[PDB]
RNA sequence: GAGGGCGUGAAACCGUUAAGAGGUAAACGGGUGGGGUCCGCGCAGUCCGCCCGGAGGAUUCAACCCGGCGGCGGGUCCGG
RNA sequence: CGGCUACCCACCCGACCCGUCUUGAAACACGGACCAAGGAGUCUAACACGUGCGCGAGUCGGGGGCUCGCACGAAAGCCGC
């Protein structure tokens, strides 16, 4: 058949953090993506559970 | 529905009113499937080798093999059959298709002027008690088993009197509805031709 | 004349009987709960035919009756009489269960109380004279 | 209040906005229903046209004393027939790329130079035969399975069809089986809808599973001999 | 701010048993058992209860005044009814079905009022 | 049933009593049957709650109005 | 009357004794007569990566000092030239 060592989609969907207005933001951001259909509140969703380094701190010059 | 009163002028009624207990977390609401008919609504099928005046053999009921002539289908699905309580001693009784073996033996019966009033309904099983706790006495009711006549009897006599002229015509049936079918060791069904 | 639950269907169970230990019966050292086998050449591991059976996700039992009593409630435990009007809106799936370590003193009271409250009792009528 | 009782018209007017779009929807369905149904007879009476021409060429000809043969059959029924473990990468391969992965399943395929060195390079693991008109339509009607996703969904309604493969013309179920049945240009896409049919074991019992066709066995090319097989397997 | 608080609750809060598979809230201001956002009486501007009358017979509800908020001495209104089966049942109705007033967990008050009625009755 | 290394008192082992079985060592998994202890029921006699139409009795309220308190909703953001 | 089971018995089928070294273990390869208790990846320093938190081109008082003697205070609070 089929090998299984690739089904399994290694990307996180729930934010490893357990700050409650970090989930907050996650839960109204979810719903967003979910129904008004933007692409843009898709993936400001998707960065929400990015770790401390894939969030990098941008400076104010750039 | 408004209706008159004794003072204040008159007040409405509301039918139907609220009702005054909820049972907690009721059960929901079915799926509302299609096609499932009740039992006094399904359709009626008979075997081709049962037809009226067919001579049947009563393997289940409480006689163990008797032969039965039959009479009419009626309306729920079951055969009323009859055998002449003079030959054997068997009134108008209910019995299953499926349950009866069909002889190919024929009696011409097709004037058997069957009465109207004796239907599904007029064949019943009633039980009735007077005490709702227990007691010694067996309900009051199948201590005296049934009894009931004058209408268990008379439409029995006025079908076999009819039915007899039929069956003596034939020269040795009267004594082959006497006899009790039975399994000897010699003949399997498979091979025996009914 | 028992208190009727709601509606409850027939459970089936996959497996009825316990799964038992390899080798527990030769030795009384070897406790009857279930340890995996991990040697490199039994015959329980590798599952040969006529051994004993491994427990695996497959004999899961199904959702919708699981963690049900064969009266057809699930059991809650409970101390005292506080922690038995919390059972007042699920009475109908849920039932109660006095723990082991109450009083006789105080068990009546937790009896009587579930009684009014139509609340069934997986042990009535317990330590009595 | 009065702005309640012009609500009250606004909502029969909503009503009759609610019911002239599906009154609008129960004609455009009806429309499609009638044109679904001359578009199965326009094909039932092209099917009895090329069913009959092919008998019509050979009685012309053997008139003269002329020989007549017909053209090479476009479409291939192949079944997969040995089991999993305990093959090559090179045919193995080609087996993955046939979309038939576990025993005992049949895909159809457009015959071509290519394709024919493909189904010769894993032969001895495939039975193909050229299907006849009414295998095809058992395996679309009986073990159809359309996916619009990644998701194997069953063949009920014509709309699943003309959701996922409308844009082309392909509507209908009827219109499916004739894609399939009259390979033209738009095959690829029909074929790549439909799910790898899964076949049950056969009846009368595959003879010498292992060995060919010719030689006595059932691993091979079974032209004409492959609907038998397949009303068993169906 | 009913979900900030409902996010303190959830879990490391008291009230909270959950001994078996099942896990029930048991706030003195509740109507069902279950631990749940929209059935929680402690964080919310407005909130209904029932409760069995301490004299011996009738319920006692109890409404979140809103009126002023962080004065738990009265933020709560408690009014006694004392009529046949029905009359407190329609009554319990109104006071959600006329005002807003969290127009959910009717049903649950309701449900409540009955089954604290049904006890009574003996 | 705490009797002078005596709180509680497990397993290996042994004695007695009861039950069952016995030519392929015993033991073990899958599926039944038989016996026994025990559990729940009282076994041709036990289901619950809602609405309505009838059969008899007792009560205040509900329709509506009035007095009146407590809470809900927004308009003027009115004096703040 | 109903009852799966940690009770006993019988028949039918399948069923070699566990653990590790080994390509190969039931082996005429090793350890185990049985039972109860104890028994084996810990801690410190350093490094690398990933994650959570706070601040942010800044960050860190772990080193000392201050307030009042304190069971909890061998804590916690603060230093601001
Ligand atoms: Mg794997
Ligand atoms: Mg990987
Ligand atoms: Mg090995
Ligand atoms: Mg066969
Ligand atoms: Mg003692
Ligand atoms: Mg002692
Ligand atoms: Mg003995
Ligand atoms: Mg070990
Ligand atoms: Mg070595
Ligand atoms: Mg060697
Ligand atoms: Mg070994
Ligand atoms: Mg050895
Ligand atoms: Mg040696
Ligand atoms: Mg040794
Ligand atoms: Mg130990």
């Amino acid at each position: 058949d089929i090998r299984h060592n690739k089904d399994r989609k290694v990307r996180r969907k729930e934010p490893k953090s357990q700050d409650i207005y970090l989930r907050l933001l996650v839960k109204l951001y979810r719903f967003l993506a979910r129904r008004t259909n933007s692409t843009f509140n898709q993936v400001v969703l998707k960065r929400l559970f990015m770790s401390r380094t894939n969030r990098p701190p941008l400076s104010l010059s750039r | 529905t408004v209706g008159g009163d004794k003072n204040g002028g008159t007040r409405v009624v509301k039918l139907r009113k609220m009702p005054r207990y909820y049972p907690t977390e009721d059960v929901p609401r079915k799926l509302l499937s299609h096609g499932k008919k009740p039992f006094s609504q399904h359709v009626r099928r008979l075997r081709s080798s049962i037809t009226p005046g067919t001579v049947l053999i009563i393997l289940t009921g409480r006689h163990r093999g008797k032969r039965v002539v039959f009479l009419k289908q009626l309306d729920s699905g079951l055969l009323l059959v009859t055998g002449p309580l003079v030959i054997n001693r068997v009134p108008l009784r209910r019995t299953h298709q499926k349950f009866v073996i069909a002889t190919s033996t024929k009696v011409d019966i097709s004037d058997v002027k069957i009465p109207k009033h004796l239907t599904d309904a007029y064949f019943k099983k009633k039980q009735l008690r007077k005490p709702r706790h227990q007691e010694g006495e067996i309900f009051d009711t199948e201590k005296e088993k049934y009894e009931i006549t004058e209408q268990r009897k008379a439409d029995q006599k006025a079908v076999d009197l009819q039915i007899l002229p039929k069956i003596k015509a034939v020269p040795q049936l009267q004594g082959y509805l006497r006899s009790q079918f039975s399994l000897t060791n010699g003949m399997y069904p498979h091979k025996l031709v009914f | 004349a028992a208190l009727r639950p709601l509606v409850k269907p027939k459970i089936v169970k996959k497996r009825t009987k316990k799964f038992i230990r390899h080798q527990s019966d030769r030795y009384v050292k070897i406790k009857r709960n279930w340890r995996k086998p991990r040697g490199i050449d039994n015959r329980v591991r590798r599952r040969f035919k006529g051994q004993i059976l491994m427990p695996n996700i497959g004999y899961g039992s199904n959702k919708k009756t699981k963690h049900m009593l064969p009266s057809g409630f699930r059991k809650f435990l409970v101390h005292n009489v506080k922690e038995l009007e919390v059972l007042l809106m699920c009475n109908k799936s849920y039932c109660a269960e006095i723990a082991h370590n109450v009083s006789s003193k105080n068990r009546k009271a937790i009896v009587e109380r579930a009684a009014q409250l139509a609340i069934r009792v997986t042990n009535p009528n317990a330590r009595l004279r | 209040p009065e702005t309640l009782k012009k609500k009250r018209r606004n909502f029969a007017e909503l009503k009759v906005k609610r019911l002239r779009k599906k009154f609008a929807l129960k004609t455009l369905r009806k429309a499609r229903r009638k044109l679904i149904y001359e578009k199965a007879k326009h094909y039932h009476k092209e099917y009895r046209q090329m069913y009959r021409t092919e008998i019509r060429m050979a009685r012309m000809a053997r008139k003269a004393g002329n020989f007549y043969v017909p053209a090479e059959p476009k479409l291939a029924f192949v079944i997969r027939i040995r089991g999993i473990n305990g093959v090559s990468p090179k045919v193995r391969k080609v087996l993955q790329l046939l979309r038939l992965r576990q025993i005992f399943n049949g895909t159809f395929v457009k015959l071509n130079k290519a394709s024919i060195n493909m189904l010769r390079i894993v032969e001895p693991y495939i039975a193909w035969g050229y299907p006849n008109l009414k295998s095809v339509n058992e395996l679309i009607y009986k073990r159809g399975y359309g996916k619009i996703n990644k998701k194997r969904i069953a063949l009920t309604d014509n709309s699943l069809i003309a959701r996922s493969l409308g844009k082309f013309g392909i509507i209908c179920m009827e219109d499916l089986i004739h894609e399939i049945y009259t390979v033209g240009k738009r095959f690829k896409e029909a074929n790549n809808f439909l799910w790898p049919f899964k076949l049950s074991s056969p009846r009368g019992g595959m003879k010498k599973k292992t060995t060919h066709f010719v030689e006595g066995g059932d691993a091979g090319n079974r032209e004409d001999q492959i609907n038998r097989l397949i009303r068993r397997m169906n | 701010s009913a979900h900030l608080q409902w996010m303190v609750v959830r879990n490391c809060s008291s009230f909270l048993i959950k001994r078996n598979k099942q896990t029930y809230s048991t706030e003195p201001n509740n109507l069902k058992a279950r631990n749940s956002f929209r059935y929680n009486g402690l964080i919310h501007r407005k909130t209904v209860g029932v409760e069995p009358a301490a004299d011996g017979k009738g319920v006692v509800v109890v409404m979140k005044r809103r009126s002023g908020q962080r004065k738990p001495a009265t933020s709560y209104v408690r009014t006694t009814i004392n009529k046949n089966a029905r009359a407190t049942l329609s009554s319990i109705r109104h006071m959600i079905r006329k005002n807003k007033y969290r127009p959910d967990l009717r049903m649950a008050a309701i449900r409540r009022a009955s089954a604290i009625l049904r006890s009574q009755k003996p």
